C-alpha cells in the first residue's frame, strides 16, 4: 500500500462561518523556527503555528478594509534582499495584497483589472516573480521587487473564460494555466523576448526614468488542448515533463502534450494529440474550485472531496499509473474541502472546509 | 457545475 499514514490529531474552526478557500504552509521558513501556514477566507488571512500534542496556535490577521473582499488564494515568498518571508494574498476585488506576515502589515498591492483572482504562484528560482491569474480571462506576470508588469498572457487565443488554476515548471522556464474554457495552456517563459522582458523589469526604476515600464502582451500559448477533461478544469501541476490537472469529473488526469516519445521542448503550437498516461478516481468532487496539492519533493498528493473526505496518493513508484491510494476520514470532518497543503518536511498535511473548519494530519 | 451545492 501507500507509504504515507496520518492520524487526525487537531481540528478547529475559525469566527467568521466563511469558507476557507486555501491554505499555504510557509516553505521558506528558517531551520529550528516551528511550522507556519496560512489560511485564507472571507476578507481575511491567518496564521497558525504548529506544536507538539497537534496544538495549532493561533497568531494575527489581515483583515480587509472593503467587507467585501473575498480572499481566495495565498502563496509564499521571501524578498530577496532582506531574508524576510513574504505573503501574497488576493481574491473577488482582483487585487493582489503582498502582506508581511510578522506585523501582518500590507507592505504594498496591485491592481490589474480589478476582477477576480483565482489563484496566485510564485516562480520557483525567482522569488519575485508572482503570476496571477484571473477572472477577466487573463494571466499576469508581476515583478514584485520593481513593481511591474512583466506580461499578460491573453488574447483571443488565449482563455475565453476564467483562468482557474495554473503552474510553473521545474526551473520556471514555462507556465501551464488552466480553466473555464475546459482547456489547458502552455506560455513559455524562455523565449528571447520573455528572458528580456524580466531583464528590462529588473532594470526599471521610476525615479530614474521617464518612460512607463511597458509589458507584453502574449496572445498566443505555444500549445493548447481541450482533450483532457470534459468540464472546468480547476487545478494543474507539472510533475516533471507531466502534467497533473483535475475537473469536476471526480478524476486527476496525468498526461503530456504530443505522443508518447515527442520532448516538451520539441512542441509546436500546432500540436494536435496529448498522451494519458494515467488517471487517479475518487468520489464526490463536482463542484468546481477543489485543488489538490502535493509536498514538497512531489512524492505524494493530496485532494479533499465535499463530504470531508481526504485522498493521498504515493508517488513514489515508477510509473504514474502505478500510484498508491489511501485515505483520510473523520467522523466530524464532514464539510468540504477546499484545499490540502503538506510542510516543507511532509509531516504535517492540513485540510481546510467550507465551514471554516481547519484539520491537522499528522504523518506516523 | 456549482462552486457549492446548488449555487449559480
Amino acid at each position: 500500500k501507500c507509504k504515507y499514514s496520518f492520524k487526525c490529531v487537531n481540528s478547529l474552526k475559525e469566527d467568521h462561518n466563511q469558507p476557507l478557500f486555501g491554505v499555504q504552509f510557509n516553505w521558506h521558513s528558517k531551520e529550528g523556527d516551528p511550522l507556519v501556514f496560512a489560511t485564507v477566507g472571507s476578507n481575511r488571512v491567518t496564521l497558525y503555528e504548529c506544536h507538539s500534542q497537534g496544538e495549532i496556535r493561533l497568531l494575527q490577521s489581515y483583515v480587509d478594509a472593503d467587507a467585501d473582499e473575498n480572499f481566495y488564494t495565498c502563496a509564499w515568498t521571501y524578498d530577496s534582499n532582506t531574508s524576510h518571508p513574504l505573503l501574497a494574498v488576493a481574491g473577488s476585488r482582483g487585487i493582489i495584497r503582498i502582506i508581511n506576515p510578522i506585523t501582518m502589515q500590507c507592505i504594498k498591492h496591485y491592481v490589474g483589472h480589478g476582477n477576480a483572482i483565482n489563484e496566485l504562484k510564485f516562480h520557483p528560482r525567482d522569488p519575485n516573480l508572482l503570476l496571477s491569474v484571473s477572472k477577466d480571462h487573463a494571466l499576469r506576470l508581476w515583478n514584485i521587487q520593481t513593481d511591474t508588469l512583466v506580461a499578460i498572457f491573453g488574447g483571443v487565443e488565449g482563455h475565453r473564460d476564467e483562468v482557474l488554476s495554473a503552474d510553473y515548471d521545474l526551473l520556471g522556464e514555462k507556465i501551464m494555466s488552466c480553466g473555464m474554457d475546459h482547456s489547458l495552456k502552455l506560455w513559455r517563459i524562455n523565449s528571447k523576448r520573455m528572458m528580456n522582458a524580466i531583464k528590462e523589469s529588473y532594470d526599471y526604476n521610476p525615479n530614474k526614468t521617464n518612460r512607463p515600464f511597458i509589458s507584453q502582451k502574449i496572445h498566443f500559448p505555444d500549445f493548447s488542448t481541450r482533450d483532457i477533461h470534459r468540464n472546468y478544469v480547476d487545478c494543474v501541476r507539472w510533475l516533471g515533463d507531466l502534467i497533473l490537472s483535475k475537473s469536476c469529473e471526480n478524476a486527476i488526469v496525468c498526461w503530456k502534450p504530443g505522443k508518447m516519445e515527442d520532448d516538451i521542448d520539441k512542441i509546436k503550437p500546432s500540436e494536435s494529440n496529448v498522451t494519458i498516461l494515467g488517471r487517479f478516481d475518487y468520489s464526490q468532487c463536482d463542484i468546481w474550485y477543489m485543488r489538490f496539492s502535493t509536498d514538497f519533493w512531489q512524492k505524494m498528493l493530496a485532494l479533499g472531496n465535499q463530504v470531508g473526505k481526504l485522498y493521498v496518493w504515493d508517488l513514489e513508484v515508477e510509473d504514474p499509473h502505478k500510484a498508491k491510494c489511501t485515505t483520510l476520514t473523520h467522523h466530524k470532518c464532514g464539510a468540504a474541502i477546499r484545499q490540502t497543503s503538506f510542510s516543507r518536511d511532509s509531516s504535517i498535511l492540513i485540510a481546510v472546509c467550507d465551514d471554516a473548519s481547519i484539520w491537522r494530519w499528522d504523518r506516523l | 457545475a456549482r462552486k457549492s451545492a446548488g449555487a449559480a
